[PDB]
């Protein structure tokens, strides 16, 4: 019924691999770049 | 250029203004006044200058006549060095819409005085030089951002 099975789970192997290690990766980079905002302050000091 | 100072180093003797805190003018003390000049004044932090119609001799006599107070111990000899200033890759956005136009001022930490690179930076700030809105070249300036601008 579905000669592939075999070769269709050696991919999703594969792909777990890569995806979680992918995932973290831009997990980083993503982080990375928006800390900018996250770690930024701002304050009101208006002229009184 | 003060609020560059104070994020391009923040945390540091650099970051500072010269005119000091609004509190610090507020408070200061005959006291402090004396305790700078007292430990800042002193014979080897300081250079005598001249140039005109003047022959070293005659001067560095005056000189000799009027700088005494002579050292001690050896500390006051001692040209004291200086905790070096962090620098820091960032920003600070002062923003006001009512102010009738914008400033902005970008910068790299440099490499002080000594470094003779300073010289190269030099002739590099040379090409791209400096504008304004009555400079006549105008459009045929050859600082690239300049004409651009
Ligand atoms: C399970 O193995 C798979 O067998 C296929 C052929 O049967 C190949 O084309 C695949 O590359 C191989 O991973
Ligand atoms: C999130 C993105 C995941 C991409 C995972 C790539 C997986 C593709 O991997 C495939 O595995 C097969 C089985 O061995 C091979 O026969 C194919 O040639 C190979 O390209």
């Amino acid at each position: 019924a579905e000669p592939e099975h075999d070769q269709r789970k050696r991919m999703g192997l594969k792909m777990l691999l890569i995806s979680a290690l992918l995932t973290s990766l831009l997990y980083y980079m993503k982080r990375h770049k928006w800390s900018v905002l996250k770690s930024r302050k701002m304050a009101y000091r208006p002229p009184k | 250029f003060d609020y560059l100072h104070a994020t391009a180093f923040q945390g540091t003797a650099l970051a500072r203004t010269v005119e000091g805190t609004t509190e610090n003018i507020k408070h200061l003390t005959r006291a402090d006044l004396a305790s700078y000049i007292d430990t800042h004044f002193k014979a080897p932090r300081m250079v005598l200058a001249a140039a005109g119609g003047i022959s070293h001799k005659e001067l560095v006599d005056a000189a000799r006549q009027h700088f005494s107070g002579v050292s001690f111990t050896y500390k006051e000899d001692a040209v004291p060095i200086l905790p070096r200033c962090r620098f820091t890759g960032s920003e600070i956005r002062a923003r006001d819409d009512a102010l009738p136009v914008a400033h902005v001022a970008l910068a790299v930490e440099g490499p002080g005085w000594a470094d003779p690179d300073n010289v190269v930076l030099h002739v590099a700030n040379a090409i791209i030089g400096r504008y304004d809105r009555t400079f006549g070249g105008g459009k045929h300036l050859s600082s690239r951002l300049a004409a651009l601008a």
